[PDB]
């Protein structure tokens, strides 16, 4: 047993966690009540209760309580126990220095006591997946305070990020970079590995796959759920690839700092449509290089590769899988580091993608996330950083974090960090 | 973040406050007796942000009402909704204000402020979390002007981390009802850039123009211009009252709109602009809507636009129409009017769409910009200050109440400052 | 210590807004009793 502690941050990271488990209960057959009517592994996600309720091993966290209000008058109500919905009164305002020192503090202790006594249930803890946006005041501000607590409380413990990166179509604050960069100074001396997901990727893939005008947070997040599952789906199924946290660490993280997966996720199919040929495992690889199926927004082409990991899942056969690689090495280059072998980590997980009955998505036979450490996704830093600098040379907006205890010289240094972090993806990829 | 707590003070304030009451009354389906008759969930699902739930189906305005005056309150009670209001909550004078900021700051006002102050405790004791403040007032008067601004400060001292916001209404010699409204006006500004976190400049000049020139109304009357005071009113506040993502709270506008603690002076803009009578009207598409948003001719604050710059701008859609159409249209204007945006704030306009649309209306569009033009109206004013001041004309009113000459130097010269510091932001590059 | 050093840092400039504040209350009692002090006298004047 290698159970994972599930914490939900704010808006973005409550709402995603409402469709990451709405998934999970369909995969493992749990109803929204908690009950199954029932391979043993989802146990690592899933405690179970004298009645034989399936509750997940999970806290949701936010500053104010409309989001979880919802959660809590919602389909699933009954799968959560009250205690793992905590509401504060009062929200960040979109501002990193009150979600981190004036409202988080209030708050810090009573989040850390419930994630304790989920802790106290595990006989074999493997650590935490941190879902939170990086524009919220709560997203930004109260995940790196609780970051910060979570390495005391249990040390050398794994600790991975499920972060939203934000995007001017779905954007609700112009403070947003500042809040941003603010969380990735604090938090990345904590974090173990930490997957992105750009808003604008996920909303041009609605857009473009699946046919969405104006798509919205629930289009989005079924999305995003979708490759929350493939990543978690070898530590709730028996798994080869990825089957602890420390695993992801170990195949994709070769330095600290450089700690940051691009996710690309095939096929992404509309559900209102047509009947069509399934995807082979070769359509569905090469789709995995295409920039337009990327969970971040960057040039891979323009960079170069330190790891790559392959889970497929469904109806798919290694002899297929290997084809596949060899002819992309044929026409492509594929670039990787001096220091590192040009491969892949391949790994199957026998059960096909499910998808939300009436959701926006078709069902398929079979399907690939692939998880690349590429030097590209420092383009994404460079955006928000110079959004940053924009406005930090008027010190537009500063005086909001000042006034809440927050000092200049913080920004300078979170900054001077993030500087550091885009020098530190140009050395890597030198030779 | 939930209650606002309301204050109306003064003749305007009060005439103006009735107006905004019976205005969102009505959007959210309170009739003049507190009962719900709407039919529509989304009316009730934040009206805990203006009304307190009184026993039963009642929904009572979290509002007080003041003035130095009796007269205003009557005739407030007498309205079409005056019976809505908590009778408690009027809170009123004998001795008026006489349109001088002196008695309405140092005297008569200082004499009424404590019984204010005790029902906006009251009030404000109820709440589960206090947003903050607003007050309806005007500059130019006594009460509004000089005891607005005392209650502000008093205000400011009980409660220094809520959120202060007011509509305050900018006087014009076009409908001026006393010669040393200029005096009232600055001697207000420089209390409102010191004490409140976000103001909406609300200008007579302004109004009289619209009346006059769109409407095309000959004469005008206080009733013409506050028919557009309260269309403006409902706009700005629909962000806080109707569930939504963007500006949902007093503090989360805050920190979208100020990017500097002084620049804090809103100017409203409205579309499309209509008559008390016209109930017509048959027009306004999107890319319609959108154009009014650098339409000088919109503007509920003297001032053009376009002789400035954008710091931040908040944009709201009311009734039903394509996001996908306001979202193309907004990125239109902001990229062929390129030149009227800094640099130095990315994506700096945000917009939000309501599905309900104001009373009379199936399509409207409400702006909120904090604009470097703004410096036009205070200008203004510091021109027609110095036009008195310069002779010391009528200035035995003040000092004869106990003020001093040097308030009225200090009051000019922060007025200035503002000034200069819009213009300042306007020069600015992203040089960077 | 990077968190009380907010919340001390918050305080200073409450208690400064207080200051500020208690020294707008200052100037009101001051030209309010000012406002009675001048009458006072104008008839100290008048009577003599
Ligand atoms: N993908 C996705 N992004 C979201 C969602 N909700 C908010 N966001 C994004 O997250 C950012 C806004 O932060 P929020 O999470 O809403 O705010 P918060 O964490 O609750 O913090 P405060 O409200 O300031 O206390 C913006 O970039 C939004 O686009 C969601 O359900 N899905
Ligand atoms: N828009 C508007 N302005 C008003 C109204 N009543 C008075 N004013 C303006 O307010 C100023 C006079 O102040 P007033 O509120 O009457 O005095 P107070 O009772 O001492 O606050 C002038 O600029 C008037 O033009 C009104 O109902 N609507
Ligand atoms: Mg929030």
């Amino acid at each position: 047993m290698r159970e994972c502690i599930s914490i939900h941050v704010g808006q973005a990271g409550v709402q995603i966690g409402n469709a990451c488990w709405e998934l999970y209960c369909l995969e493992h057959g749990i109803q929204p009540d908690g009950q199954m009517p029932s391979d043993d592994s989802f146990n690592t996600f899933f405690s179970e209760t004298g009645a034989g309720k399936h509750v997940p091993r999970a806290v949701f966290v936010d500053l104010e309580p409309t989001v979880i209000d919802e959660v809590r008058t919602g389909t699933y109500r009954q799968l959560f126990h009250p205690e793992q919905l905590i509401t504060g009164k009062e929200d960040a305002a979109n501002n990193y220095a009150r979600g981190h020192y004036t409202i988080g503090k209030e708050i810090i202790d009573l989040v850390l006591d419930r994630i304790r006594k989920l802790a106290d249930q595990c006989t074999g803890l493997q650590g935490f997946l941190v879902f939170h946006s990086f524009g919220g005041g709560t997203g930004s501000g109260f995940t790196s305070l609780l970051m910060e607590r979570l390495s005391v409380d249990y040390g050398k413990k794994s600790k991975l990020e499920f972060s939203i990166y934000p995007a001017p179509q779905v954007s609700t604050a112009v403070v947003e970079p500042y809040n941003s960069i603010l969380t990735t100074h604090t938090t990345l001396e904590h974090s173990d590995c930490a997957f992105m997901v750009d808003n604008e990727a996920i909303y041009d893939i609605c857009r473009r796959n699946l046919d969405i005008e104006r798509p919205t947070y629930t289009n989005l997040n079924r999305l995003i759920s979708q490759i929350v599952s493939s990543i978690t789906a070898s530590l709730r199924f028996d798994g080869a690839l990825n089957v602890d946290l420390t695993e992801f660490q170990t195949n994709l993280v070769p330095y600290p700092r450089i700690h940051f997966p691009l996710a690309t996720y095939a096929p992404v199919i509309s559900a209102e449509k047509a009947y069509h040929e399934q995807l082979s495992v070769a359509e569905i690889t090469n789709a995995c290089f295409e920039p337009a199926n990327q969970m971040v927004k960057c040039d891979p082409r323009h960079g170069k590769y330190m790891a790559c990991c392959l889970l497929y899942r469904g109806d798919v056969v290694p002899k297929d899988v290997n084809a596949a690689i060899a002819t992309i090495k044929t026409k492509r280059s594929i670039q990787f580091v001096d220091w590192c072998p040009t491969g892949f980590k391949v790994g199957i997980n026998y059960q096909p993608p499910t998808v939300v009955p009436g959701g926006d998505l078709a069902k398929v036979q079979r399907a690939v996330c692939m998880l690349s450490n590429t030097t590209a996704i420092a383009e994404a830093w460079a955006r928000l950083d110079h959004k940053f600098d924009l406005m930090y040379a008027k010190r537009a907006f500063v005086h909001w974090y000042v006034g809440e205890g927050m000092e200049e010289g913080e920004f300078s240094e979170a900054r001077e960090d993030m500087a550091a972090l885009e020098k530190d993806y140009e050395e890597v990829g030198v030779d | 973040m939930r209650e606002i707590v309301h204050i109306q003070a003064g003749q305007c304030g009060n005439q103006i406050g009735a107006k905004f009451w019976e205005v969102i009354s009505d959007e959210h389906g309170i009739d003049p007796t507190g009962s719900y008759h709407g039919d529509s969930d989304l009316q009730l699902e934040r009206i805990n942000v203006y009304y307190n739930e009184a026993t039963g189906n009642k929904y009572v305005p979290r509002a007080i009402l003041v003035d130095l005056e009796p007269g205003t309150m009557d005739s407030v009670r007498s309205g079409p909704f005056g019976q809505i209001f908590r009778p408690d909550n009027f809170v009123f004078g004998q001795s008026g204000a006489g349109n001088n900021w002196a008695k309405g700051h140092y005297t008569e006002g200082a004499e009424l402020v404590d019984s204010v102050l005790d029902v906006v405790r009251k009030e404000s004791e109820s709440c589960d979390c206090l947003q903050g403040f607003q007050l309806t007032h005007s500059l130019g008067g006594g009460t509004g002007s000089g005891m607005g601004t005392l209650l502000i400060s008093k205000i400011r001292e009980e409660y220094p981390d809520r959120i202060m916001n007011t509509f305050s209404v900018m006087p014009s010699p076009k409908v001026s009802d006393t010669v040393v409204e200029p005096y009232n006006a600055t001697l207000s500004v420089h209390q409102l850039v010191e004490n409140t976190d976000e103001t909406y400049s609300i200008d007579n000049e302004a109004l009289y123009d619209i009346c006059f020139r769109t409407l095309k109304l000959t004469t005008p009357t206080y009733g013409d211009l506050n028919h557009l005071v309260s269309a403006t009113m409902s706009g700005v506040t629909t962000c806080l009252r109707f569930p939504g993502q963007l500006n949902a709270d007093l503090r989360k506008l805050a920190v979208n709109m100020v990017p500097f603690p002084r620049l804090h002076f809103f100017m409203p803009g409205f579309a499309p602009l209509t008559s008390r009578g016209s109930q017509q009207y048959r027009a306004l598409t999107v890319p319609e809507l959108t154009q009014q948003m650098f339409d000088s001719k919109n503007m509920m604050a003297a001032c053009d636009p376009r002789h400035g710059r954008y710091l931040t701008v908040a944009a709201i859609f009311r009734g039903r129409m394509s996001m996908k159409e306001v979202d193309e249209q907004m990125l239109n204007v902001q990229n062929k009017n390129s030149s009227y945006f800094v640099e130095w704030i990315p994506n700096n306009v945000k917009t939000a769409v309501c599905d309900i649309p104001p009373r009379g209306l199936k399509m409207s569009a409400t702006f909120i910009g904090n604009s470097t033009a703004i410096q036009e109206l205070f200008k203004r004013i510091s021109e027609q200050f110095t036009a008195m001041f310069r002779r010391k004309a009528f200035l035995h009113w003040y000092t004869g109440e106990g003020m001093d000459e040097m308030e009225f130097t200090e009051a000019e010269s922060n007025m200035n400052d503002l000034v200069s510091e819009y213009q300042q932001y306007q020069d600015a590059t992203a040089d960077e | 210590k990077k968190l009380e050093a907010a919340e001390e840092r918050r305080k200073y400039q409450e208690a400064e807004l207080l200051k500020h504040l208690a020294e707008k209350r200052e100037h009101e009692r001051e030209v309010i009793q000012r406002a009675i002090e001048e009458n006072n006298n104008w008839i100290k004047m008048a009577k003599e």
